[PDB]
């Protein structure tokens, strides 16, 4: 099982980006997908989380990116999207998509390489 | 003070079949069948196919006058023939072991 | 213009599912063709809300 | 929410290392320990505050509950020099610890 | 069947959003749901292994015959049709049997959780019947945590329970 | 296997004729047999579905060759025998597995009925061990109707059953 | 799954070399292991029948010249298809029968536990790991009686009542 | 599944008539076959019932037709027979065959069109 | 043995209709209700005195345990104009009720 | 379903002789094989016993032949061996091999013809 | 140490025959009863001291636990004229009884 991130690169401040996390396999609707980032010299920071399409709490956001970042899912295309708006210099970081299975209390043990 | 044991329920409306009962709504399920296609002939591993538009394998191999478009063909992923491919052996006769030639050309890249 | 790994006379298939019911004739790495119309494998519990 | 205590550490080969995490409110054994080497994706070591991930050597032991948790590395090796993080998986906005750097 | 998911527990909990099996508690200091993470994680691992085995157990053009090889053409059609029938049969049978086995597995998980909670409290609680236990003593959050984790103390609450019993 | 049909209940009742699983009472108003109709109806529906599913999953002449087509004749014979062997094996295996599943289903039904009656009587009755309970109170046909329905009133007889216990 | 083999009985006894399921008793006249021979024999018979049923439920090449590629491909298709079907059948049969056997053993242990529970009733206390601690003095005759299934509950009733 | 009744028509008073109820399927030995009749201007009237072959009570008859009517069963031919003897004028009615599965306490929900 | 009441009953669309059955002796929940339209086979509505047959709209409900049983039609519709019969399935000489005609 | 004994014959006093019991089937690793002799005129005498490979008590002997006889097993070749050393005149008898499935407490119901 | 009581017995057709085995120690229902005809392999009749082997007629009955065991042949027939042995399957060195020869 693999997760691959794409859709990163250079952005002007105040701009926007959409990052994509694509999963390899057939059991992607079971994935609960989280986006983490690491700034150059800081620790891991949990940003957003998209939950299964049959849940109660569909999306979760950190207070630092709430209202600026939006998380979304497409099970048919096996992809989780992170749309980031009003980008700042502090958003310069490496972004990782991680996956837990069925619930956010389970192991987050399948990480993407980063972007 | 009370403590009860229970299990999970959610808004999922997906159903499965069991030997004893059918149309069981379950919390989670996976799909093992694909019933969707893009409706296009497409390159296989980046290699385009060889499309014998109005010609068949006989007309393309023999060099039918209505097949000059197929004279320049180096490599292909697969061969496509159309249901209305009539242009073949223009002069009347018999192609001997034609199906054998088709079979040998299905292993040719 | 495409880049697929499975081609049928009715069109290409972009999936990793074990089975298909699109067409018997295939070229490339393709799922097994079956005549079924519904193959769903249960993972979670019976939903009793 | 989560405070990781040492924030830096210097241990020699074969020593015993303890990294502790303290939570603002009880999270009830929903804490995981990750090991990250520079420029690589984090690797999960301990989940449920005590369960050892498959393939992780038994030198790593997790122990704790409620607000206090500890990760113990017994018999430190040269490949254990990296950063370590703690993840809480209880409250709706999930988060990590500040990070502990292990050095020789 | 083990008679628990649709049996003596007659409904599921939409408010339990942290696992498949769990507890709901009602003390003097609040209420709430809490999933059993060990059982849920083991179940997830086993079902994932099941799906992987199913997909890994499985792991092609037409020929042309002229009008004087109708027998070979019919033989080729027979081979194709027979293999198609066999593989369709195998797929449907596998899915149908695995679905029943999976549902029974989950029911067993719920039943075993109920039995392990029941074997702890013993005389200190009343078995209401719907999956609930009503304590004869004051279960604070520490008492509930002990029951959930599996380290309940019958000698500690036995005297108060005996008095109230 | 749930240890009820050939387990703590060691024999079937020819007296029972209105159902598959059921109850036998001995009041002061008389004896009788009475089947549990809900369980029996549910079981009949499920087993009918099982038989129909076995049926719905299943749903030629020979060719002649001359003496210079022995290879093609051997290919045809190989195809026919291979398909015959596969289908024979499938039929036998399906029957053998389905029979065990049916028998275990019936065992589970009987054990669940015993469990449901036990969790309702509690300490007002005594488990003899063969499958029955001896009530500590003298309660009539209305009592056993209530037990069969599932509307037993434990507080009603709790005091009366305590003196005799 | 019945939650006995890896469940409330958390370990197997390597010192019980007499059967598959059994008892460990600790009285004043001594300790020891004693297997339940009836259940073990029945289980052995059933597993032998299962293995037999598995085994009793279960050819050279042809040469074609260069102008017979189609029938050669048809022969290769037949051979490969039969090989795939039979491999799938073998793996699937083994995978299902292993589950069924392990569940069968688990059920045997759980039924033995329930049978012992239904005899002693309130004359013993359930510790929860599989063991019953008696409220009365059970000699070796008491232990045999429990193992046989002929436990005399009314005999050790008052003596257990006083200690409970 | 389905049940078809045959063997009706006109009979002189004092005559006899054998009605047959044939079922489609493979599970007929499970059937518990009963006969009902509806006289013109009257309600449904249950006449006779034949049980499964392995049962204590094999046939049962209503008091109005007891001694005159005889019910019987042929599972090999998938048929249930009602033999009517000493026919009267009041026996003019539409005869229907319904079936319950395994027991008479279960749903009698498969009815035939009637003769 | 089975007394059905009333023999006939005229009601309007959207109303609520109650049909009662009384047994001579105690039949424990072994009652069925059949709806019959003229010249056609009866169609089962409620079995076990309370169980709703598949495909039957939830307008029909049934109640009663020992000797008093009730069939209630809530929200009468134009397709509910038919005869209604009650069947016991307890004693060996099985039997129907007299029948109720709904207009 | 069969156990065949071979390797017997004439031997001089003080000599050695190895007997073999070969089984037909696939479940020989399950067998707990045993040797029983019957001296002309005397009764049946239990001599040796080899247990399964995964067991603790791998081998047992009677007091009469302890130290002279050695039992052994070969599951690959489906055979149980009895090596007799320092053979005496009192050892003239008929040697039988019996299996008792997984434990020595089970039925010893498969006997070989003898040798 | 197993002691077989009669060691010889003459009985007629249709009579009831009792053969008794006694054990030095207590063996909990671990006795088996074999019938041997001359020059042939022994045949199991009773195992677990009370269980009848499949195919054996119901004339053969076994009883007893502890140290005393009995084999009863009710309705002796001409095919029952053979030797009878008792096997103990409890202690590490296993053994047979002395042997009882049944004659007419």
């Amino acid at each position: 099982e693999k997760l691959v991130e794409s859709g990163g690169g250079l952005v002007q401040p105040g701009g926007s980006l959409r990052l994509s996390c694509v999963g390899s396999g057939i059991t992607f609707s079971s994935y609960v997908v989280s986006w983490v980032r690491q700034a150059p010299g800081k620790g891991l920071e949990w940003l957003a989380g998209v939950n299964t399409v049959s849940s109660i709490s569909r999306t979760d956001y950190a207070d630092s990116v709430k209202g600026r970042f939006t998380i979304s899912r497409d099970d048919s295309q096996n992809t989780a999207y992170l749309q980031m708006n009003a980008l700042r210099t502090e958003d310069t970081a490496r972004y990782y998509c991680a996956r837990s299975l069925y619930f956010y209390s389970m192991r987050m043990d399948l990480w993407g390489p980063g972007v | 003070d009370t403590l009860c044991i229970g299990y999970h329920a959610n808004n999922s409306t997906d159903t499965v079949d069991t030997v004893l009962e059918k149309n069981v709504t379950v919390t989670h399920s996976v799909n093992l069948l694909e019933d969707k296609h893009n409706g296009k002939l497409c390159k296989l591993r980046g290699v385009a196919p060889l499309h014998l538009g109005k010609c068949n394998i006989a007309g393309w191999i023999l060099g039918n006058p209505e097949c000059e478009s197929l004279s320049t063909a180096r490599s292909w992923s697969y061969i496509v023939e159309t249901s209305n491919s009539d242009n073949g052996t223009c002069y009347p006769g018999d192609f001997i072991n034609y199906e054998e030639l088709r079979e040998q050309l299905s292993s040719v890249s | 213009d495409c880049n697929t790994t499975c081609q049928t006379p009715e069109g290409a298939i972009n999936t990793s599912l074990p089975f298909q019911n699109v067409h018997p004739i295939t070229i490339g790495k393709c799922p097994k063709y079956v005549k079924s119309t519904k193959l769903r494998l249960a993972t979670g519990l019976r939903n009793v809300p | 929410q989560l405070t990781q205590s040492p924030a830096s550490l210097a241990a020699s080969l074969g020593d015993t290392v303890s990294i502790t995490c303290r939570a603002s409110q009880s999270i009830s054994s929903s804490l995981a320990w990750y090991q990250q080497q520079p420029g690589k994706a984090p690797k999960l070591l301990i989940y449920a505050a005590s369960s050892l991930q498959s393939g992780v050597p038994s030198r790593f032991k997790g122990s704790g509950s409620g607000t206090d948790f500890t990760l113990t590395i017994s018999g430190l090796q040269a490949e254990d020099v990296a950063s370590y993080y703690c993840l809480q998986q209880n409250s709706a906005p999930y988060g990590f610890g500040a990070g502990t750097k292990l050095e020789l | 069947l083990f008679g628990a998911i649709a049996g003596f527990i007659e409904g599921g909990w939409t408010g339990m959003v942290d696992g498949w099996y769990g507890y709901h508690h009602q003390n003097e200091q609040g209420s709430g749901y809490a999933a059993d993470l060990k059982s849920t994680q083991n179940a997830i691992d086993k079902i994932t292994n099941k799906v992987n085995s199913v997909i890994e157990k499985m792991n092609a053009v037409g020929k042309e015959f002229n009008h004087l090889e109708k027998r070979i053409e019919n033989l080729n059609k027979k081979v194709d049709d027979g293999f198609l029938d066999i593989w369709t049969y195998n797929a449907e049978l596998l899915v149908l049997l695995e679905n029943e086995r999976t549902l029974d597995y989950h029911d067993s998980n719920v039943k075993n959780l109920y039995e392990k909670v029941r074997n702890q409290l013993k005389n200190n609680a009343k078995e209401i019947g719907n999956g609930c236990f009503e304590f004869y003593h004051k279960c604070d959050n520490t008492c509930m945590e002990s029951v959930k984790n599996g380290t309940y103390d019958y000698p500690k609450y036995s005297e108060e329970a005996k008095l109230n019993r």
